[PDB]
DNA sequence: TTTTTTTTTTTTTT
């Protein structure tokens, strides 16, 4: 079952499990057509619904589960509807020119489970949990570049190896490739030449419409990633759906050190 | 201490090669009347009548010979691969001409792309964008390289140190100097030339109100530098790239930088 | 080298009035046996802990002897060590099963539930120094005032008690729990904070945990795992944020009555933290 | 071994 953390969700399950997922109206109180139309248009993206797993069984608690933990669900998730894309691949055959739109990448776009109100209700009980939030976007910060992959010299020899990124984070050997060389000489690590990809920040209001009143609405802390980069212009209440993050900050300045008190934004999985 | 071995640029070399072809074998359409011989020899040896240590050639003519498939890998690697460019130029006019530092400028690219259409993929890349200026600034050298040196007391190693800090020299010296150290800074040796920031703002007619365009900074280094006036709109070269001030490299903050090593006036 | 000089003040016996303040009562079965399982029952989250029931307690505490030591007034005097000390025995006598915990159900129940289920599983394999007990908690200790008509039995002066304004607040107030009365200001909004905070090791795993001590403290990561330290080289370690407990923050201003104040003299507003429930 | 700062007064201006 490959029983993971403390998240502890079956791989190897689910993927199953939502294998047969597949071809339901039913009920309702689409869906394989979704997944059918997506192949053709070649855009990946699954637009999804939610609620799906919830009510029909199966995976009426992975409904639950992806809640809980949706780090890992969107991964096992992106995963295995790439294995089911290939999977109708097999009936018509050889599709689309061949096995590289099996290549190209895909991914889930969850919304809509449950309500949780403002940002004002927010709490850190729950610091992992897909949120459906408003207010109208303020303001679009610049593109933020973002590692990826980090790209790597010496003079020695001079060499061109580089590494993974991986968490934020750089961890470069101290010395060195190619060969070998060895030698004592520091690392090169342009700047330039790495791995990057898109991400954003947008600040939000909470329910503008909406007041405990009297207080002033808290700010939504917004980021997300790709498509969600420049998605809407702003002054736009309209919904907001994503899991939460947390991170602390360095304080005096430089100095290493810690502040104490986490930074709260939202992983901001979708908007519609 | 012996230097085992250099490596290696591949893939890159091929290009230097091909590329070397390209500027070399035409890059020509039309015969007689034409638009034919070389017309790049016609132009480098007229760049000869002159040295300015800049050249013009067309991304279009350049799919051409290999039905673009080079102006692929010059296309999204190209910061990596313009030290060959260059140099294989200087290889082939080596030939012919000629205190040269060449330069080189691409245009006619194949679409105008958004500043909204900015994206990370396009890093080393050129890409052609336009739109008004916001606030020309004073033009102040580039280092290129400098002589920096000694190092303890005098290793006077004057090459390189390139690096976008710029600081600094005084690294792996002399033998037998043994720097660290001081560099210590020579200026006097140093080739510099440029530059000037000029931020850009997205242009209005486009931009879809209620909006505030967000816009960032058009850098000029080349030739191409302080051609440009304020609030016109101006075809540029792409080169994505990133700017220091999240990440750190643990033994950081970055940003869009956008530069062009070509530009033209036209919007 | 810091100078050291003996007070009538010592916390060892104190301890066990505590265990017998708790859990053994009746005016108020008792409050402090079964509200405390309904913590742990999870239908709950703030312990409310009385000034009004330890005066009834040493009401039973001296009378109606054996006599004993001072507490509402000790309290109020300190007012910090209290919360770290009388609660922390509250691990002691605290019911186990309790009723259905189910584990998820909640998230991140199951998190500790195989966190200590893992820490012992994977210390049941090295016998084949503890998660440090604030770490399950969820449960915060709120005491409530005497005002008090029952304060009147009496200890007279020892009450405060009193909503003094901020012009009366003095110097020697600090560590001493008060009544304040004053207007909201500003109310920072809710915001969590943090509390241990386990973060992840990369090789060998395991994990350590940084006390949360003061308003900040200094990040660590070396490897503190004999495992994964000293080969090889170093075991890498990052933060885990499902592994982190926040108690709940939100800091909020309040201003002076305006009445309570000098003719002249502008109002002058007073920090302060919230925590928990 | 470095830390950290926007109102209030007055002004010249359509």
């Amino acid at each position: 079952l490959r029983i993971i953390w403390g998240t502890n969700v079956s791989i190897q399950e689910c993927t199953t499990n939502f294998r047969n997922f597949l071809m339901s109206f039913k009920y309702k109180f689409y869906y394989i057509k979704q997944l059918n139309e997506m192949r053709e248009l070649g855009t990946s993206n699954l637009n999804l619904d939610a609620r799906n797993l919830l009510a029909y069984k199966q995976t009426e608690d992975l409904y639950h589960q992806l809640l809980n933990y949706p780090q890992e669900v969107i991964s096992i998730m992106d995963q295995t509807i790439k294995d089911c894309m290939v999977s109708l691949i097999v009936d018509n055959n050889l599709d689309y020119d061949l096995d590289e739109i099996e290549t190209k990448f895909y991914k889930v776009r969850p919304y809509n489970v449950g309500s949780c109100k403002g940002m004002r209700e927010l709490n850190p009980n729950d610091i992992d949990k897909l949120i459906n939030l408003k207010g109208l976007v303020l303001r679009s910060t610049p593109v933020i570049p973002d590692m990826k992959v980090a790209f790597f010299k010496c003079n020695v020899c001079d060499h061109t190896m580089a590494v993974e990124i991986d968490r934020g984070v750089i961890q470069e050997p101290a010395r060195c490739e190619r060969i070998d060389c060895n030698e004592p000489n520091s690392m090169s690590l342009i700047h330039n030449r790495c791995s990057f990809a898109d991400k954003q920040v947008i600040k939000l209001q909470e329910t503008p419409d909406f007041v405990p009143d009297g207080q002033t609405p808290h700010s939504i802390s917004l980021c997300v990633y790709d498509e969600l980069v420049d998605s809407c212009r702003a002054g736009d209440r309209i919904e907001v759906t994503g899991t939460f993050r947390s991170i602390p900050i360095r304080a005096n300045s430089r100095q290493r050190v810690l502040k104490s008190l986490y930074k709260t934004y939202v992983d901001v999985v979708h908007v519609k | 201490l012996n230097h085992v071995k250099k490596v290696d640029d591949v893939t890159g070399e091929k290009v230097r090669e091909a590329f070397e072809q390209f500027l070399e074998d035409f890059s020509v359409q039309s015969t007689d009347t034409g638009e034919v011989e070389k017309v790049y020899r016609a132009q480098i040896e007229f760049m000869k009548i002159y040295d300015l240590n800049t050249i013009y050639i067309d991304y279009q003519h350049l799919s051409m010979r290999e039905n673009g498939a080079l102006a692929m890998a010059i296309s999204e690697q190209y910061y990596r691969f313009l030290p060959f460019l260059q140099k294989g130029l200087r290889r082939v006019v080596r030939k012919y001409a000629p205190e040269r530092v060449f330069q080189i400028s691409f245009f006619n690219l194949p679409t105008v792309h958004r500043i909204r259409d900015i994206r990370s993929e396009k890093i080393g890349s050129l890409l052609s964008i336009s739109g008004t200026v916001t606030r020309t600034s004073e033009v102040r050298p580039e280092l290129y390289k400098a002589s920096f040196t000694c190092d303890m007391c005098r290793a006077i190693v004057d090459n390189v140190e390139q690096s976008f800090k710029y600081t600094e020299p005084t690294f792996c010296p002399n033998p037998s100097c043994e720097n660290r150290a001081f560099w210590t800074l020579n200026v006097t040796r140093s080739r510099f030339l440029d530059w000037q920031k000029v931020r850009i703002q997205e242009n209005a007619n486009e931009i879809p109100t209620g909006s505030m365009p967000r816009t960032l900074d058009v850098i000029l280094r080349g030739d191409s530098v302080e051609r440009a006036k304020p609030g016109d709109r101006c075809k540029f070269t792409g080169v994505e790239i990133v700017v220091p001030d999240k990440p750190s490299s643990t033994l950081l903050t970055y940003k869009i930088s956008f530069l062009a090593c070509h530009v033209i006036s036209i919007g | 080298a810091l100078p050291s000089i003996q007070l009538p003040v010592d916390y060892n016996n104190l301890f066990n009035e505590i265990t017998d303040f708790l859990v053994t009562f009746k005016q108020d079965g008792p409050k402090y046996m079964a509200m405390l399982q309904k913590v742990a029952n999870r239908e709950l989250n703030s312990v409310i802990i009385d000034l009004d029931d330890i005066l009834q307690y040493q009401n039973e505490k001296f009378l109606q002897g054996t006599q004993a030591d001072d507490l509402v007034s000790a309290i109020q005097q300190n007012a910090n060590h209290f919360t770290e000390l009388f609660c922390r025995a509250i691990d002691n006598n605290m019911p186990l099963p309790t009723k259905e915990i189910d584990y998820k159900d909640d998230v991140l129940d199951v998190i500790l539930n195989q966190r200590r289920l893992r820490n012992e599983r994977m210390l049941s394999d090295r016998t084949n120094e503890l998660f440090p007990p604030n770490l399950t908690r969820r449960y915060f200790l709120y005491f409530k005032p005497l005002s008090q008509n029952c304060a009147r039995r009496y200890r007279k002066k020892a009450i405060s008690s009193k909503p003094l304004s901020v012009r009366q607040i003095k110097g020697d107030f600090l560590g001493q729990l008060i009544t304040v009365r004053g207007i909201i200001t500003r109310v920072s909004d809710v915001k969590p904070a943090v509390e241990v905070i386990a973060y992840t090791c990369d090789q060998c795993g395991y994990e350590v945990f940084q006390e949360v001590n003061s308003r900040t403290f200094t990040p660590l990561s070396e490897c503190t795992s004999e495992e994964c330290s000293q080969n090889q080289t170093k075991g890498q370690l990052f933060m885990s944020t499902r592994a982190s407990k926040f108690s709940a923050f939100q800091e909020c201003k309040i201003q002076e009555l305006s009445q309570q104040v000098p003719v002249g003299h502008i109002p002058r507003s007073l920090n302060i933290h919230v925590n928990g429930t």
